[PDB]
RNA sequence: ACCAUGGUGACCACGGGUGACGGGGAAUCAGGGUUCGAUUCCGGAGAGGGAGCCUGAGAAACGGCUACCACAUCCAAGGAAGGCAGCAGGCGCGCAAAUUACCCACUCCCGACCCGGGGAGGUAGUGACGAAAAAUAACAAUACAGGACUCUUUCGAGGCCCUGUAAUUGGAAUGAGUCCACUUUAAAUCCUUCCGCGAGGAUCCAUUGGAGGGCAAGUCUGGUGCCAGCAGCCGCGGUAAUUCC
């Protein structure tokens, strides 16, 4: 709010995949390292965008302050930003609800439908109600 | 199986024999004027200071018009002028054989932030650089063994973080004030 | 007598075990390169005695 | 006198490799029955048993017994002698233990003045030989 | 099948041994070499031991089948099931070698395939195999001792330099630890950024070896009496040991 200032360099766009992809650095005096939060606004109150597109990851700070440095990019369209995206970094801030089943326990329902061959509703019902 | 680098190799060497006294005290004498911590940061200067002058015996025998003599060589003494051991105009295959293990202790952040008065008794300008105070350009650094180049040569004071470089004191000035404002007013 | 297999064990099981005594700690480190270093070579003293050893008595 | 000439290699590289035969490393190292003579058999430690504590008198120009054991391997279990090297050792060790042996110092040869010994106890019954002459482990119950 | 009586050899065949997988390499280094390379790259071999096959573009496939050998499971005695020199773990041999952890997010692979699978692979935990950096107080003021600095002088200490005894303190010094918050990542932890803490016998306390010689360091005190022991070698020890404790 007071003293942040957020260069760019090394940017490129690319209309393949619809995004705007920057290099971008913090440099703060002596304060923390400041969040995600509130940098990816700070490009939205720059670039006139919503941030809702505006996807910032990579933070690695150098040693002693001052600049930390990461990379950083934006979508043309929220619409474009579901689409060509992995499902990792779109869900940092809440965009999807990805809570599954451990994999180590799918494996062993996989092998279990495996080993109970053919009958469809024992394909899904091999023991849903036995738990 | 590994996508790991494998590429460490040592940087010192053992001398050839042990205990014997034109060898060790000669050497002691530099462990305690240039103050580094023990002798095995000697015997990687010296072997650093013996690659080069590996590298120079090959490049004497080479004969003058020799491709990968000049070529080398002059990337060689472009590469020691830099780091301040060997001066610009005198630059030559022959005087780099005259070089001594003095003049890379010397080139070392450690007595370069001596000579520059940033502190003084030379086994604090040790701790002040390990210390987290005196910086390069932009980037402090706790590290006294910095072989510091010369280009970047002026530029070290303290940091702007420092306590002699900035402010916000430590514990030792807010626990003595707290003493007084805590039985009292 | 000759000490045939017993007695193994006889002079450290006999003579007198003296408490180790506290002391200071010794300064270890680059503080060790320093404050042996004032003593050999910045302080070469007048003193004569064909160079006497640095564990006299 | 030696036999040079410009075809003459295999002359050279059949004289050698018999010749390399007679000094004491390249036939201990080669042959392999050396290999088969110590009892460690390609190691360096191999642990044994306590049979009977042993003693020994030292050489010619010392009187002393040396104290030994008589130690019985689990690999390839020949008897062998071992001293312990320490002064109240002896003590330390006990009746049917398992100890470790080592080399006694200069490669199957004694060192100093006991008669035919070639092997010294370290670490009886996995506390270190050392630490209870120190006082660093006990023995357990 | 019919014929021919030939082939290989002291220029080492044939036979045997190999604690021999072959190589690119590693250590070593005046030059010549010497020794290892099971191992992450390529080429070969084998999935308990031999042997035989189906299907497939590709197999003499073993996370395909059947026979025999050897080991081994379930069983209601009728018959089934097998094969970790895949990853974790166990047992056993052993001087002797990682956790029955998380994820496909990253490098790639297969498919019908922007969508699924991956103990390949990455992230962790053990790790003093190792390699690369680097804490364990410096600064100080007497103070204790020396200084080419001092009077027209070995007048005497001192307007000035270094060191140890031994202090009293200190303050924009500081980490390891304690712990927020960001950050990293798949979600974490790391580590760096950053509040708050966090050092007077800085008690938050440096160990491994040695002190006759080779070989840097004690003829200091005591105990011992060829005993106990030390010592890689030469040696030391038998009432005053510079070698043992």
């Amino acid at each position: 709010n007071d003293t942040v200032t957020i260069r760019t360099r090394k940017f490129m766009t690319n209309r393949l995949l619809q995004r705007k992809q920057m290099v971008i650095d913090v440099l703060h005096p002596g304060k923390a390292t400041v969040p995600k939060t509130e940098i990816r606004e700070k490009l939205a109150k720059m670039y006139k965008t919503t941030p809702d597109v505006i996807f910032v990851f990579g933070f690695r700070t150098h040693f002693g302050g001052g600049k930390t440095t990461g990379f950083g990019m934006i979508y043309d369209s929220l619409d474009y930003a579901k689409k060509n995206e992995p499902k990792h970094r779109l869900a940092r801030h809440g965009l999807y609800e990805k809570k599954k089943t451990s994999r180590k326990q799918r494996k062993e329902r996989k092998n279990r439908m495996k080993k109970v061959r053919g009958t469809a509703k024992a394909n899904v019902g091999a023991g849903k109600k036995p738990k | 199986p590994v996508a790991r680098s494998w590429v460490c190799r040592k940087t010192y060497v053992t001398p050839r024999r042990p205990f014997e006294k034109s060898r060790l005290d000669q050497e002691l004498k530099l462990i305690g004027e240039y103050g580094l911590r023990n002798k095995r940061e000697v015997w990687r200067v010296k072997f650093t200071l013996a690659k080069i002058r590996k590298a120079a015996r090959e490049l004497l025998t080479l004969d003058e018009k020799d491709p990968r003599r000049l070529f080398e060589g002059n990337a060689l003494l472009r590469r020691l002028v830099r780091i301040g051991v060997l001066d610009e105009g005198k630059m030559k295959l022959d005087y780099i054989l005259g070089l001594k293990i003095e003049d890379f202790l010397e080139r070392r952040l450690q007595t370069q932030v001596f000579k520059l008065g940033l502190a003084k008794s030379i086994h604090h300008a040790r701790v002040l650089i390990r210390q987290r105070h005196i910086r390069v350009r932009k980037q402090v650094v706790n590290i006294p063994s910095f072989i510091v180049r010369l280009d970047s040569q002026k530029h070290i004071d303290f940091s702007l973080r420092s306590p002699y470089g900035g402010g916000r004191p430590g514990r030792v000035k807010r626990k003595n004030a707290k003493k007084g404002q805590g039985g009292a007013g | 007598v000759h000490g045939s297999l017993a007695r193994a064990g006889k002079v450290r099981g006999q003579t007198p075990k003296v408490a180790k005594q506290e002391k200071k700690k010794k300064k270890t480190g680059r503080a060790k390169r320093r404050m042996q270093y004032n003593r050999r070579f910045v302080n070469v003293v007048p003193t004569f005695g064909k160079k006497k050893g640095p564990n006299a008595n | 006198g030696k036999c040079r000439g410009l075809r003459t290699a295999r002359k050279l590289r059949s004289h050698r490799r018999d010749q390399k035969w007679h000094d004491k490393q390249y036939k201990k190292a080669h042959l392999g029955t050396a290999l088969k003579a110590n009892p460690f058999g390609g190691a360096s430690h191999a642990k044994g048993i306590v049979l009977e504590k042993v003693g020994v008198e030292a050489k010619q120009p010392n009187s002393a017994i040396r104290k030994c054991v008589r130690v019985q391997l689990i690999k390839n279990g020949k008897k062998i002698t071992a001293f312990v090297p320490n002064d109240g050792c002896l003590n330390f060790i006990e009746e049917n233990d398992e100890v470790l042996v080592a080399g006694f110092g200069r490669k199957g040869h004694a060192v100093g003045d006991i008669p035919g010994v070639r092997f010294k106890v370290v670490k009886v019954a996995n506390v270190s030989l050392l630490a209870l002459y120190k006082g660093k482990k006990e023995r357990p119950r």
